[PDB]
C-alpha cells in the first residue's frame, strides 16, 4: 500500500494582507496548480496528489474542505484501517505557520476541530456503539514531544528529566518510562489532550504569534478482544494510531529570531532536513526495487541521523499504513518555499509500506497449521478421499 | 591499601603458610622478629606493604594471618620456632582431639566451639583493614579438618561478608598416591562448599609437584618443604600485582572477570615456568618465549591431567622481572598458531596479560635458581574433568558396600549428605562436558533471506 | 581566546597524557617546576590555550586526571613532570573497575562522576572563551572506557555548543591483553557514535609496526607509543597556538572532514619518521612529507586505506614552506590515486600551514584521514562480540552490576548500522 | 562585531571630505570573507548607497583548493557580489602561480608574491 498524500491551502493571514496579497495556488479535482509570480510566461507547474483541499473561502462551494471534510476523507479511512488491525499513522508537513496545529488539533473552543479530536470522538462512539457480550475494547493514550533532540512527556505531571530512547529487538525503537495512561471515556481523553496542548513549548515569532517549537507525537494503543470459551482467541487485534505534528522549517531573515529562538529553530531545521533525506531515500528505494528489476542488493536509509526519524522508523516505512498532510501558504512571496513542500509531497506518494500485523506467534503457527489441515481435509472430502 | 587476609586450616595449610610467610618476610626485608632495619638504614618508605603486614607504633610488623587446626602439635611447632615473635599470640588451636580424617567430626561435632573464636578474630582483622580485597584460604582435601572446618568457615564467611572475593588453594588427592584410606569421602563431601561459596579454586597435586621436582630441579628425594616453597612462589606471583609497580597490574577482581565464564566452572589449573636448578640455570637463555612455551607443556602441569584431552577456556599470564610487552605479544602470537593447543570457539581472545617489575626472590637453603624473568600461568580448561572422574570412580567402589560409613554417621551426618554430594559431582561433570562442546554448526541452524 | 580543557581516564589515558604534557611543555618552554625558561617570544603569546597562570610567574596545565585505582596516580606524581599538575585535579577512588564496563559506567563511576564534573566545571568557568574538550582513554579496558563514555555524555549534556574531541586506543586483531575486550569496545563505540564530534583511532599493532619497520627500534616500550601519540595530539591543534600563513582551527577540521554526523572516526599519521640512522641520507622537503603521509604503513589505526576510499583528508604542515608546492603536491596525490577518493567531493583535501616547526626539525606534517576502511576494525569487533554473546560467555559479570541483554543488543545493532553506513560510499560506480 | 565595524567606518567617513568609494578586500571560500562580507556590504548599501564599492576577491581555482566546502561558500556570495557591489575584480591563485613560474622564474612562490 502506497503512502496516502493530502494537501491543503489556508486563507490569508495578517502578514499576507499587509504585504502583497497575490494568490498563486489553484485547485481542481485532484490537481494542484502553482504559478511562479516572478515568471508569468513560464508553465503553470502542477502536481497530481491523492487528495487536495481548498480552505481559502468558506461561503463558496469550489471544492471547499471544512475540518470534517478532510477528517472523513483521511482520518475516517485510516481509522477503519485501524479497526481491521493495522498500525496506522498520519503526519503533517510543510513550512512554518501554515496549517499543522489547525489541521491536527484545531481550535478546541470552536467547532472547527482538528483531526485528532474527531478521530478520538469517532473511535469512542464506535467502541461504545459496537460493544457486545462477546466483543470488547480497550484503549490507552500517550503524548510526547521532541524539543531539542530530547524527548519529554506531556500528559504526565511535571517531570524535569528527559526520557531515554531505546530499541526493543523485535518491536524496534520506543521511549522508555513513557506515561501510558489508561482512559475509558471521550471526556477523559479530551482532558488529557487539553493538558498536553497546554504543556507544549510554544513561542511567538514574526511569521506566527504561536509558532511551535517542538515536534509532537500522539499515540493511541487500541486493543480489540473477542471472548469465546471454545475456539476463539482473545486479544484478536492490537493497533497503534500515531498522529504527528512537526514544527515547520524557518528562515532567520523573515522569522526575526535571535538568541534562544534562533537556536531552537536551527535544531528544528536539522530535524527537518534529515527527514527530507529519509523520505527521498525511501522513495527511491521503494521505487527502484519495485520498478528496476527486483535486485534488493542493499540500500541504506539514514534513520539514525535524528531522533525524530529514529522514533518514526516504522511509520515512514515498514509495518504501518501512513498518510501525509501537507500545508501550503497562498502568499506569492512564499512561492520559492511553498513549491519545496510540494516537491517532497510529490515524492511522498511514491513510498510503499509493508504492513501485515499479527499477534501471539504461537497462535500464528497453530492457526497456520490448523488452516492447512482443514484445507487438506476439505480437498480430500471433495475428491472422495475423506 | 590492597589488603588481603590469609587463612590457613589443617596441617597442609599451616605448613604452606610457613613457606608463604618465609617468602613474604624475605620479599619486603622483614626480619623474623618483625623489625624492618631497611627503613632505619634508609630513613623512610612504604616498604611495610599493607597487603600482608600491619605496622604498629614501635616499628613492628604483624602479619594478617589466621592459623587454625585441631591438633596442638602443628602450631606448637610454630609457637617455639624461628618465627615465634612474628605472629600475634592468638593462634586459634583447640586443645582437644582432631577431626581424624572424618568430615563429620570436623563439620558438626568438634568444629563447633572453635568457629566462634575464629570468626571473632577474622572480624578483628577485618576492622583494621581499609579496602579489603579478599581472602586467601589454604587447606587440603582428604583431611578431616581441612574439609569439615573449611566448609563451616567458608559458609559463615559467605553469610557475613558476602561480596568480598574468596580465593582457594587446595591440595587435591593424587590419582595413585595417597596417605589415607578415606580420602575420597572427605574429598567428595567438600564439593558443596567449594562450589557454592568460593569464587575461584586453585587445585594442586602432590604427584605432579614430585614429578616436577624430580625432573626439573633434579631432587631425587623431595619432602613437603619443596612443595610448600613452590606453592608459595605461585601465590606470590598471583599477589605481586598489588604490592609492586608494573607495566600492567592485575587486581584480584580482574582475575575473576577474565578467568571464569560461568559461576560453576571456577577451577583453573596453575603452573610456574622457570622451575630450574642452579646448575642448569646456565646453558639456557630463559627468554620470554621459552618460559611461555614451558607453561603449556603437559609435563609441567601442577595437576595430573593432560590439557591435550580438553580445550582451553581462559588463560591468565602474570610475568615478573625484566620483561617487555612485545616479547609477550610475540609469544602469544606463536602460541595461537599451534594445533596441539585448542581454544573454545566462543572465546576468540583467550588471553589476559599482566607484567610486574619486581623479579622473584631466592630463599636461602632453597633449590630454585636465581632468574631475571618468570611467569605464572593460570588456565581455566576442561581437562580438569578427568581429575574429578577418577576420584568419582573410587568413591563408588567404597560406597557400594557402605564401608567406613558408621564413623561418619556416628558424628551427626546421615547417608543422604553422602548421595547429594555425589549427585552434585555428577552435575558439575555434566556442566564441564557441556561447556566445552563446539557451537552447533552455523548456530542459527542455517540462514539467508532474500537479499 | 580559544583554549582547551583536558581530561584523562584510565591507565592508558593517564600515561599518554603525562607524555603529552611533557611534549607540549617543551614547545612552549616550561620548566618541570612550572617556571618559563624559553628563548622565543612567540612561545608565551598563546600559552593560555593549555596553561593557567599562577601568582609567581608559574604556569599550571589545565588537566583533569581521573581513575579508580590510586596506583596510576602515584606513577604520575613520582615522575619527571609530576609536580607540574595541581593536586586538586587528582580525582580518584578505590576498588577499580577490574576491566568491567558495567562497574565503570553504572556502579562505581556513578559516584565519582559528580566530583569529576565539579572540577571540570571549576576549570571551565574561569575560561575566557572555552573552545572544547579532549579526552584520552582506552576502549578495551575498564574504568577508562566506562568513565570516559559517562563523562562525555554528561559534558555534551551540559556544554552542547563546544567541541568534544577524543583519542581512543581500541583493540587489535593480534595484540590482546584482556579476555573481555569486545564487550567493552562494543559498548564504548555505541556510546561514542552519538556524543562526539571527532574520534581519532589508535591501535597498538600499528604503532608497533611503525616502530619496527620505520623507526627500526629493537625493544620499544609504551614510552615510544606515547611519544608518537603525543606528537599527533600536538600536531592536531598547532594552529590555535602559533601564527601561520593559512590557519586551521579545530572547527575547520570538523567541518571539512565530517560529511555526515555519524562518520567522524579518523585515522591519524605523522611525518617525518627516520629511525636515527637514515637521517643523513634523505632530503627533507614537502614532496617527501607528502609521500610519507599517504603511505599505507605509516597509519596509526592498522587499517589499509587501499581497501576503501578516502571520504576526506586533512594535512597540517609545520614549517617555512611555499604554498604553491603544497597545493601542487596535494593535487598530484588526488590525481594519481584517482581510485582511492570519492567521486562526489571535489578537492577533498583540507590544507593548513603553520610557520613554527617543532624545536628540533625544519619541517613536519600531520595527517588526519577519514576513509571507509575503518569499517574493517568495527567488523572485527562485531565478529568477536557475536562469538561471545551467542553463548553468553562472561555475561553474568555485567548483568550482576545492573545491565541486561537489551543494552548489548542495541549496541551491536548501532555498531552494525555504522558499519553499513560506511560501506555504502565504499564501492565505486554509484549507478548500476 | 558588525556594529563596531560600521561605527569605525562612520568615523572614517565623517573625517573624509568628498569620499569617492570603498575598496573591500575579502576571499570566497572562507567563512568570514563570505558571510561577514555579505553583512557588511548589505549594511553599507543601506547606509551610504550612492558611494561606489569595489571588491577585490580571490575566486576559487578550478583545480587546487584549500578546503572541502569551498563551492558552498562561494556560491552563497552571489547575491552579495551581484546586488550590492558596483564592480568586483576576481583573481585566481593558480593564474598568479603560473605567472610567477613563467615570468619571474620563481619556482616556489608563496602568498607574499
Ligand atoms: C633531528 C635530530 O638530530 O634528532 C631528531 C631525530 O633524529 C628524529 C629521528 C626524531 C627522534 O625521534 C625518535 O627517535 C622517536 C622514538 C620513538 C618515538 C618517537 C620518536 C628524536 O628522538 C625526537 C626529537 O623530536 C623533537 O625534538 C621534537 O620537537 C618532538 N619532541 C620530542 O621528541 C620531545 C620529547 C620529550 C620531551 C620534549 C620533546 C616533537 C614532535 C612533534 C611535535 C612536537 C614535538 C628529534 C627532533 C630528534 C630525536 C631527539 C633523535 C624523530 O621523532 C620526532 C618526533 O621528531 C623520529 O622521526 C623523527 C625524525 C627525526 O630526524
Ligand atoms: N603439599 C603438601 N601436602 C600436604 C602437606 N601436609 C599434608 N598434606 C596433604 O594433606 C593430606 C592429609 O590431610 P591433612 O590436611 O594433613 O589433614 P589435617 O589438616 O591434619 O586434619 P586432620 O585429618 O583432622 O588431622 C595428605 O594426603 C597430604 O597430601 C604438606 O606439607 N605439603
Ligand atoms: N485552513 C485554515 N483555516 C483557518 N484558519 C487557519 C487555517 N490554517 C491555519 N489557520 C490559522 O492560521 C494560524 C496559523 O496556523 P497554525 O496551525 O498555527 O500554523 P502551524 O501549523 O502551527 N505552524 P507550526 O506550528 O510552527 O509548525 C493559526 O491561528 C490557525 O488557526
Ligand atoms: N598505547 C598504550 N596503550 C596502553 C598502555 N597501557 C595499556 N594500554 C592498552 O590498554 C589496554 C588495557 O586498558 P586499561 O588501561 O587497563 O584500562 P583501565 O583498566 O580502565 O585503566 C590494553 O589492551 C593495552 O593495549 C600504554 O602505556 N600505552
Ligand atoms: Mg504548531
Ligand atoms: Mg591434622
Amino acid at each position: 500500500a502506497s503512502v496516502k498524500v493530502a494537501v491543503r491551502v489556508r486563507p490569508f493571514n495578517s502578514r499576507e494582507m499587509s504585504r502583497d496579497s497575490k494568490c498563486i495556488i489553484q485547485m481542481s479535482g485532484s490537481t494542484t496548480t502553482i504559478v511562479n509570480p516572478k515568471q508569468p510566461k513560464e508553465t503553470p507547474k502542477s502536481f497530481s496528489f491523492d487528495y487536495s483541499y481548498w480552505s481559502h473561502t468558506s461561503p463558496e462551494d469550489i471544492n471547499y474542505a471544512s475540518q470534517k471534510q478532510v477528517y472523513r476523507d483521511i482520518g475516517e479511512e485510516m481509522l477503519q484501517h485501524a479497526f481491521e488491525g493495522y498500525n496506522v499513522c498520519i503526519f503533517a508537513y510543510g513550512q512554518t505557520g501554515a496549517g499543522k496545529s489547525y489541521t491536527m488539533m484545531g481550535k478546541q473552543e470552536k467547532d472547527q476541530q482538528g483531526i485528532i479530536p474527531q478521530l478520538c470522538e469517532d473511535l469512542f462512539s464506535r467502541i461504545n456503539d459496537t460493544t457486545n457480550d462477546n466483543m470488547s475494547y480497550s484503549v490507552e493514550v500517550s503524548y510526547m514531544e521532541i524539543y531539542c533532540e530530547r524527548v519529554r512527556d506531556l500528559l504526565n505531571p511535571k517531570n524535569k528529566g528527559n526520557l531515554r530512547v531505546r530499541e526493543h529487538p523485535l518491536l524496534g525503537p520506543y521511549v522508555e518510562d513513557l506515561s501510558k495512561l489508561a482512559v475509558t471515556s471521550y471526556n477523559d481523553i479530551q482532558d488529557l489532550m487539553d493538558s498536553g496542548n497546554k504543556a507544549r513549548t510554544v513561542a511567538a515569532t514574526n511569521m506566527n504569534e504561536t509558532s511551535s517549537r517542538s515536534h509532537a507525537v500522539f499515540n493511541i494503543i487500541f486493543t480489540q478482544k473477542r471472548h469465546d470459551a471454545e475456539t476463539n482467541i482473545t486479544t484478536e487485534k492490537v493497533s497503534k494510531i500515531s498522529l504527528v505534528d512537526l514544527a515547520g522549517s524557518e528562515r532567520a531573515d523573515s522569522t526575526g529570531a535571535k538568541g534562544t529562538r534562533l537556536k531552537e529553530g536551527a535544531n528544528i531545521n536539522k530535524s527537518l532536513t534529515t527527514l527530507g533525506k529519509v523520505i527521498s531515500a525511501l522513495a527511491e528505494m521503494d521505487s527502484g526495487p519495485n520498478k528496476n528489476k527486483k535486485k534488493k542488493k542493499t540500500d541504506f536509509i539514514p534513520y539514525r541521523d535524528s531522533v525524530l526519524t529514529w522514533l518514526l522508523r516504522e511509520n515512514l516505512g515498514g509495518n504501518s499504513r501512513t498518510a501525509m498532510v501537507a500545508a501550503l501558504s497562498p502568499a506569492d512571496i512564499n512561492y520559492d518555499e511553498t513549491l519545496s513542500t510540494l516537491r517532497y509531497a510529490d515524492r511522498a506518494k511514491q513510498i510503499r509500506c509493508n504492513a501485515v500485523i499479527n499477534e501471539d506467534p504461537n497462535n500464528k503457527l497453530i492457526r497456520e497449521l490448523k488452516d492447512e489441515v482443514t484445507r487438506l481435509r476439505d480437498l480430500l472430502y471433495a475428491q472422495g478421499l475423506g | 591499601m590492597r589488603e588481603c587476609i590469609s587463612i590457613h586450616v589443617g596441617q597442609a595449610g599451616v605448613q604452606i603458610g610457613n613457606a608463604c610467610w618465609e617468602l613474604y618476610c624475605l620479599e619486603h626485608g622483614i626480619q623474623p622478629d618483625g623489625q624492618m632495619p631497611s627503613d632505619k638504614t634508609i630513613g623512610g618508605g612504604d616498604d611495610s606493604f599493607n597487603t600482608f603486614f600491619s605496622e604498629t607504633g614501635a616499628g613492628k610488623h604483624v602479619p594478617r594471618a589466621v592459623f587454625v587446626d585441631l591438633e596442638p602439635t602443628v602450631i606448637d611447632e610454630v609457637r617455639t620456632g624461628t618465627y615465634r615473635q612474628l605472629f600475634h599470640p592468638e593462634q586459634l588451636i583447640t586443645g582437644k582431639e582432631d577431626a581424624a580424617n572424618n568430615y563429620a567430626r570436623g563439620h558438626y561435632t568438634i568444629g563447633k566451639e572453635i568457629i566462634d573464636l575464629v570468626l571473632d578474630r577474622i572480624r578483628k582483622l577485618a576492622d583494621q583493614c581499609t579496602g579489603l580485597q579478599g581472602f586467601l584460604v589454604f587447606h587440603s582435601f582428604g583431611g578431616g579438618t581441612g574439609s569439615g572446618f573449611t566448609s563451616l568457615l567458608m559458609e559463615r564467611l559467605s553469610v557475613d561478608y558476602g561480596k568480598k572475593s574468596k580465593l582457594e588453594f587446595s591440595i587435591y588427592p593424587a590419582p595413585q598416591v595417597s596417605t589415607a584410606v578415606v580420602e575420597p569421602y572427605n574429598s567428595i563431601l567438600t564439593t558443596h562448599t567449594t562450589l557454592e561459596h568460593s569464587d575461584c579454586a586453585f587445585m594442586v597435586d602432590n604427584e605432579a609437584i614430585y614429578d616436577i621436582c624430580r625432573r626439573n630441579l633434579d631432587i631425587e628425594r623431595p619432602t613437603y618443604t619443596n612443595l610448600n616453597r613452590l606453592i608459595s612462589q605461585i601465590v606470590s606471583s598471583i599477589t605481586a600485582s598489588l604490592r609492586f609497580d608494573g607495566a600492567l597490574n592485575v587486581d584480584l577482581t580482574e582475575f575473576q572477570t577474565n578467568l571464569v565464564p560461568y559461576p560453576r566452572i571456577h577451577f583453573p589449573l596453575a603452573t610456574y615456568a622457570p622451575v630450574i636448578s642452579a646448575e642448569k640455570a646456565y646453558h639456557e637463555q630463559l627468554s620470554v618465549a621459552e618460559i611461555t612455551n614451558a607453561c603449556f607443556e603437559p609435563a609441567n602441569q601442577m595437576v595430573k591431567c593432560d590439557p591435550r584431552h580438553g580445550k582451553y577456556m581462559a588463560c591468565c599470564l602474570l610475568y615478573r622481572g625484566d620483561v617487555v610487552p612485545k616479547d609477550v605479544n610475540a609469544a602469544i602470537a606463536t602460541i595461537k598458531t599451534k594445533r596441539s593447543i585448542q581454544f573454545v570457539d566462543w572465546c576468540p581472545t583467550g588471553f589476559k596479560v599482566g607484567i610486574n617489575y619486581q623479579p622473584p626472590t631466592v630463599v636461602p637453603g632453597g633449590d630454585l635458581a636465581k632468574v631475571q624473568r618468570a611467569v605464572c600461568m593460570l588456565s581455566n580448561t576442561t581437562a580438569i574433568a578427568e581429575a574429578w572422574a577418577r576420584l568419582d570412580h573410587k568413591f563408588d567402589l567404597m560406597y557400594a558396600k557402605r564401608a567406613f560409613v558408621h564413623w561418619y554417621v556416628g558424628e551427626g551426618m546421615e547417608e543422604g549428605e553422602f548421595s547429594e554430594a555425589r549427585e552434585d559431582m555428577a552435575a558439575l561433570e555434566k556442566d564441564y562436558e557441556e561447556v566445552g562442546v563446539d557451537s552447533v554448526e552455523g548456530e542459527g541452524e542455517e540462514e539467508g533471506e532474500e537479499y | 581566546m580559544r583554549e582547551i580543557v583536558h581530561i584523562q581516564a584510565g591507565q592508558c589515558g593517564n600515561q599518554i597524557g603525562a607524555k603529552f604534557w611533557e611534549v607540549i611543555s617543551d614547545e612552549h618552554g616550561i620548566d618541570p617546576t612550572g617556571s618559563y625558561h624559553g628563548d622565543s617570544d612567540l612561545q608565551l603569546e598563546r600559552i593560555n590555550v593549555y596553561y593557567n597562570e599562577a601568582t609567581g610567574n608559574k604556569y599550571v596545565p589545565r588537566a583533569i586526571l581521573v581513575d579508580l585505582e590510586p596506583g596510576t596516580m602515584d606513577s604520575v606524581r613520582s615522575g619527571p613532570f609530576g609536580q607540574i599538575f595541581r593536586p586538586d585535579n587528582f580525582v580518584f577512588g578505590q576498588s577499580g573497575a577490574g576491566n568491567n564496563w558495567a562497574k565503570g559506567h553504572y556502579t562505581e563511576g556513578a559516584e565519582l562522576v559528580d566530583s569529576v564534573l565539579d572540577v571540570v566545571r571549576k576549570e571551565s568557568e574561569s575560561c575566557d572563551c572555552l573552545q572544547g574538550f579532549q579526552l584520552t582513554h582506552s576502549l578495551g579496558g575498564g574504568t577508562g572506557s566506562g568513565m570516559g563514555t559517562l563523562l562525555i555524555s554528561k559534558i555534551r549534556e551540559e556544554y552542547p555548543d563546544r567541541i568534544m574531541n577524543t583519542f581512543s586506543v581500541m583493540p587489535s586483531p593480534k595484540v590482546s591483553d584482556t579476555v573481555v575486550e569486545p564487550y567493552n569496545a562494543t559498548l564504548s563505540v555505541h556510546q561514542l557514535v552519538e556524543n562526539t564530534d571527532e574520534t581519532y583511532c589508535i591501535d597498538n599493532e600499528a604503532l608497533y609496526d611503525i616502530c619496527f619497520r620505520t623507526l627500526k627500534l629493537t625493544t620499544p616500550t609504551y614510552g615510544d607509543l606515547n611519544h608518537l601519540v603525543s606528537a599527533t595530539m600536538s600536531g592536531v591543534t598547532t594552529c590555535l597556538r602559533f601564527p601561520g600563513q593559512l590557519n586551521a582551527d579545530l572547527r575547520k577540521l570538523a567541518v571539512n572532514m565530517v560529511p555526515f554526523p555519524r562518520l567522524h572516526f579518523f585515522m591519524p599519521g605523522f611525518a617525518p619518521l627516520t629511525s636515527r640512522g637514515s637521517q643523513q641520507y634523505r632530503a627533507l622537503t614537502v614532496p617527501e612529507l607528502t609521500q610519507q603521509m599517504f603511505d599505507s604503513k605509516n597509519m596509526m589505526a592498522a587499517c589499509d586505506p587501499r581497501h576503501g576510499r578516502y571520504l576526506t583528508v586533512a594535512a597540517i604542515f609545520r614549517g617555512r614552506m611555499s604554498m604553491k608546492e603544497v597545493d601542487e603536491q596535494m593535487l598530484n596525490v588526488q590525481n594519481k590515486n584517482s581510485s582511492y577518493f570519492v567521486e562526489w567531493i571535489p578537492n577533498n583535501v583540507k590544507t593548513a600551514v603553520c610557520d613554527i616547526p617543532p624545536r628540533g626539525l625544519k619541517m613536519s606534517a600531520t595527517f588526519i584521514g577519514n576513509s571507509t576502511a575503518i569499517q574493517e576494525l568495527f567488523k572485527r569487533i562485531s565478529e568477536q562480540f557475536t562469538a561471545m554473546f551467542r553463548r553468553k560467555a562472561f555475561l553474568h559479570w555485567y548483568t550482576g552490576e545492573g545491565m541486561d541483554e537489551m543494552e548489548f543488543t542495541e549496541a551491536e545493532s548501532n555498531m552494525n548500522d555504522l558499519v553499513s553506513e560506511y560501506q555504502q560510499y565504499q564501492d565505486a560506480t554509484a549507478d548500476e
